[PDB]
């Protein structure tokens, strides 16, 4: 469906999560 | 030694999701601190929906903010892009996104007096559960590595911001 704005949640936060 | 599952997961979740319908209006339990205990499940489901959210900002908010820009759908587009990544990246931000997602629409179907999507919700998320992610749960023997996963927060050399010590100019 929207795999680009999955992976704009996915990278988000995977970074944000594990200390930005 | 073989220690057996006493409660049933579904059960974990109904807590879950009614311990947090409570503390939006009376902190009911108690507050563990100092005694390792034997229930690193109950912790790691806390974790889950508080871990990432402490050290983001407004996530319940924020995800739903910043990923609205995109015309999407009703709770069927909801946890839906969560599994959309999961295709391709089973990270652990993705069970993480993925089991917030859903507790989160859950919790709020429920005070909506909307069982009848939550449970819709629950079944769909067992069934691929069980279905897609049934080799990917084998793998991670269900919860298994996700207690080392939310063991530390700081502590990442993949993509962590390089500062003080490492990057001091830019």
């Amino acid at each position: 469906i929207i795999k680009n704005i999955a992976r704009h949640l996915a990278q988000v936060g995977d970074s944000m999560d594990r200390s930005i | 030694a073989t220690p057996a599952s006493a409660p049933d997961t579904r059960a974990l979740v109904a807590d879950f999701v009614g311990y947090k319908l409570r503390q939006k209006g009376y902190v009911c339990g108690a507050g563990p601190g100092e005694g390792p205990a034997a229930d690193p499940l109950h912790q790691a489901m806390r974790a889950a929906g508080d871990e990432f959210e402490t050290r983001f900002r407004r996530t319940f908010s924020d995800l739903a903010a910043q990923l609205h820009v995109t015309p999407g759908s009703a709770q069927q587009r909801f946890t839906q892009v969560s599994d959309e990544l999961f295709q391709g990246g089973p990270n652990w931000g993705r069970l993480v996104a993925f089991f917030v997602f859903g507790a989160a629409l859950c919790a709020e179907s429920v005070n909506k007096e909307m069982e009848v999507l939550v449970g819709q919700v629950q079944e769909w998320m067992v069934a691929y559960l069980e279905t897609r992610l049934a080799d990917w749960i084998h793998s991670s023997g269900g919860w298994a590595e996700f207690t080392a996963l939310y063991g530390d927060g700081a502590l990442e050399e993949a993509r962590r911001l390089r500062e003080g010590n490492w990057a001091s100019v830019r």
